[PDB]
């Protein structure tokens, strides 16, 4: 005789910023900040580097 | 920093509503210990309050929202207006260009900035007192006649043990559905 | 037999600024422009100004 | 040294409004899904009056 509502709350456990709270913890996020470089030179749509 | 503005009303507390018998009319003038509160009164005495927790998070918001916004402005440049020749003013005006736009454009974001956070945090601590409002809405379906205008009752007596109950948030709905 | 609730507006009476209104009055407002300059030169950490 | 004052006020301006940007969205949106939950609560809650 029960019925009521939520909100699915998984275990994703990434922090985001709010400037009324101090990093909440938010299930998903797809970031923003791509900082993954490879670390070395690399082609040019194929066109090799004057190096 | 430096902005080319007049004021910037950086603001921490709520409209000045001076006005027992409710805020829609009137905001609570004698309360001075906090911000928000509770005056009742029935057989056993009356007296007004200041909420904690409510009233807590909301200087918590009042600290975040001013450290962030002095945190929140990146380096600082020496904007020293250099001197360039009579005939290499196109440097000059280059650069006068430039440092013009700067400070133009900061001062437009310190304004929107300001506008932003203020309204938002004094909305916030409106829709505090609302989520209070409901949360002692909540249990009080039929054993408190509400009296509307803006400001609460209760259709029957209680002790110390009442207020305290109440003072907590967990009021006695069907305990005392006598009538 | 009354109880309710209600936000302390004390007399405080400085105007602040909005996008929908005229400089509405509110209590508390930690200024931010400081607009007081000693009108005079002064030390940088005690190192003398090579006047 | 113009040159360098101009590309860290450039760099520093979009700093600031990426980060605004970002703080703006992302509450917007959380609390469009917050909002969302209570109207399907209000939905549900109306027809059930008294049965």
């Amino acid at each position: 005789d029960t019925i009521c509502i939520g909100y699915h709350a998984n275990n994703s456990t990434d922090t985001v910023d709010t400037v009324l709270e101090k990093n909440v913890t938010v299930t998903h996020s797809v970031n923003l900040l791509e900082d993954s470089h490879n670390g070395k030179l690399c082609l040019l749509k194929g066109i090799a580097p004057l190096q | 920093k430096y902005v080319r503005s007049a004021k910037l009303r950086m603001v921490t507390g709520l409209r000045n509503i001076p006005s027992i018998a409710g805020f829609i009319e009137g905001g609570w003038t004698g309360m001075v210990d906090g911000w928000y509160g509770y005056h009742h009164q029935n057989e056993q005495g009356s007296g007004y309050a200041a909420d904690q927790k409510s009233t807590q998070n909301a200087i918590n918001g009042i600290t975040n929202k001013v450290n962030s916004v002095i945190e929140k402005m990146n380096t600082q440049f020496t904007a020293v207006g250099k001197e360039f020749n009579k005939l290499e003013r196109r440097m000059e005006n280059l650069n006068k260009k430039v440092d013009d736009g700067f400070l133009d454009i900061w001062t437009y974001n310190a304004e929107l900035l300001v506008l932003l956070e203020n309204e938002r945090t004094l909305d916030f601590h409106d829709s505090n007192v609302k989520n209070l409002y409901e949360k002692v809405k909540s249990q009080l379906k039929n054993n408190a006649k509400e009296i509307g205008n803006g400001c609460f009752e209760f259709y029957h007596k209680c002790n110390n043990e009442c207020m305290e109950s109440v003072k907590n948030g967990t009021y006695d709905y069907p305990k005392y559905s006598e009538e």
